[PDB]
This record gives structure tokens, C-alpha cells and sequence, in this order.
């Protein structure tokens, strides 16, 4: 049962969604999609703002 | 033929209990970074003496 433990993410018994979610993430950006739920903050932090983004 | 234990010629002094990774010339020696984990020791040994210890 033995050769090494090259575990996955999904291994991790007690890791939470967004945890996992995370942990697989391979850029800031993609960080940044799972973290921010608002859409006019996360448009801010991605110094990318509509009109609209900016009203709000 | 499936043992559940190994009969290991020591590479240093084994506490009951020591997970055991390979050593020098193959010789069984204590470790503490799975992965390198491939047995359990059940009876203390000296450098040289064999070492029984279930595999898992």
C-alpha cells in the first residue's frame, strides 16, 4: 500500500470548501474570484471598475 | 507470501514504537517524515540487533 504520499487536496479530511478551493488555486487572481463575493469590491481590488462598479 | 511484520538488522538504537525508514547498507533506522515511514518497531533494539515491527 506504499510508494509515497503524493496526497490530494480532497485527502484532507477536515479542510473546509473554500479551503480547498484555495489550496487548488493557481494565482492571485483566482484567489481573489473565490474571496471577494462582491462583485463592485472585488472589481476595486482588481483595479478594474465600471461605471457602475463605481456608483456603487 | 504477505508478512505482517519484518525481521530488520538495526542501523542504530530503536525504541519500541520508532517508525523506521532505511539506513546505511539497508539497515532499519528511526525516522519522523512520513514518507520515509515504512514500519513500526514492537521491541527496542541496539545497533546490529534485528528489529521486529509491523509494516503498515
Amino acid at each position: 500500500r506504499s510508494k509515497e504520499i503524493s496526497i490530494e487536496v480532497e485527502d484532507i479530511k477536515d479542510a473546509g470548501d473554500t479551503g480547498k478551493r484555495l489550496l487548488k488555486i493557481n494565482t492571485p487572481s483566482g484567489a481573489r474570484n473565490i474571496i471577494i463575493e462582491n462583485e463592485d469590491a472585488k472589481a476595486l481590488i482588481n483595479g478594474e471598475t465600471t461605471n457602475t462598479n463605481k456608483k456603487n | 507470501y504477505p508478512l505482517a511484520a519484518w525481521q530488520v538488522i538495526a542501523g542504530s538504537d530503536i525504541k519500541v514504537g520508532d517508525n523506521l525508514t532505511t539506513g546505511k547498507d539497508g539497515t532499519a533506522v528511526p525516522t519522523d517524515d512520513p514518507s520515509t515511514v515504512f514500519g513500526y518497531a514492537v521491541e527496542e533494539a541496539q545497533e546490529g540487533q534485528l528489529v521486529t515491527l509491523v509494516i503498515s
